[PDB]
């Protein structure tokens, strides 16, 4: 996942 | 043992003891021995520095990516290092009553404020050094001093403790602060650079960090494919950074594009700064050494 947070 | 990367310019005028006078020897506490020199030769000549004599420890040298050089207020240079009789000499930029910023981070409980006067510092060091052309990879806080007034000095070199059937490598880094480009050895470009500084802001924050697995192998499993539990106590302008600051892909990363370290200046977090200011070193830090 290109965002790691959330 | 110690390890230590310079990254030279196009054109260095390697060194060697014969060039430099002898002024003072020291104690700098943290820094051990150091010696006061004076350049006999070259464009620098009658500069001063400290010299560091290490008996164990190996050079790496690096070309930069890529004028006489300028002082920054925010880092400490590694002007010449040379090897002699068993012996490294490293000739750096003279700091006196320098500390470490490792020793801060353990006295201290940084607050959201705090983390603002030193994560705005290092960002200003770090975009120079981006400049010059060095790209650090593994941005760590063993890189970070401080000096006699409290202020950020990021060394402008590398070091790193690498131990004989174990293979040598030309590359080897923390991996804790290492971008997944980085730790899958497929990219290493400024924005690499910009995800440590995400780390070392949630390290400052948190006192942990992001990723860390029971050895280097699930560490690297983590920073590739963990889905992170943002912090609630944090506000929201600190969360925003550090979402934006870990992206996987290096293109969608804070600081990536066109206007580099400025798309972090302008970030909602560091409302508060006066740049201007800040470079000219008329912010008090939080903590006086
Ligand atoms: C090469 C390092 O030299 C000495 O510390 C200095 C450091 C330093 C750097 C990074 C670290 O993580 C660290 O623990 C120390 O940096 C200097 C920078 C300067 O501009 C002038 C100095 O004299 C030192 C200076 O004397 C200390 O002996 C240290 O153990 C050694 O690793």
């Amino acid at each position: 996942d290109d965002d790691v947070f959330t | 043992e110690i390890a230590i990367t310079h990254h030279v310019k196009e054109g260095h005028e390697k060194a060697d003891p014969s060039q430099f006078e002898l002024l003072k020897v020291l104690g700098q506490g943290s820094f051990g021995k150091v010696f006061l020199v004076k350049k006999i030769s070259g464009s620098d000549a009658r500069q001063l520095y400290a010299m560091k004599v290490l008996k164990k420890a190996t050079l790496k040298v690096r070309d930069r990516v890529r004028l006489v050089e300028v002082n920054h207020p925010f880092i400490v240079k590694l002007h010449y290092a040379f090897q002699t009789e068993g012996k490294l000499y490293l000739i750096l930029d003279f700091l006196r009553g320098g500390d470490l910023f490792t020793r801060l981070s353990k006295e201290v409980m940084f607050t959201e404020e705090d983390v603002k006067f030193y994560l705005a510092e290092l960002a200003l060091a770090l975009d120079h050094l981006h400049s010059l052309g060095i790209i650090y990879r593994d941005l760590k806080p063993e890189n970070i001093l401080l000096d006699e007034e409290g202020h950020i000095k990021l060394t402008d070199f590398g070091l790193s403790k690498e131990s004989h059937e174990k293979k040598a490598y030309s590359f080897c880094g923390t991996v804790e602060y290492m971008a997944p480009e980085v730790v899958n050895r497929r990219g290493h470009t400024q924005s690499a650079d910009w995800w440590s500084f995400g780390v070392l802001m949630f390290e400052m924050l948190t006192g942990t960090l992001p990723f860390q697995g029971k050895d280097r192998k699930e560490t690297m499993t983590m920073i590739l494919k963990a889905k992170l539990g943002m912090p609630q106590f944090l506000s929201p302008e600190a969360q925003s950074l550090l979402r934006m600051l870990f992206k996987r892909n290096p293109a969608n990363r804070l600081g990536a594009g066109p206007d580099g370290v400025e798309e972090i200046k302008r970030h909602s977090f560091f409302s508060t700064i006066d740049w201007n200011k800040l470079y000219r070193r008329e912010i008090h830090p939080p903590f006086k050494p």
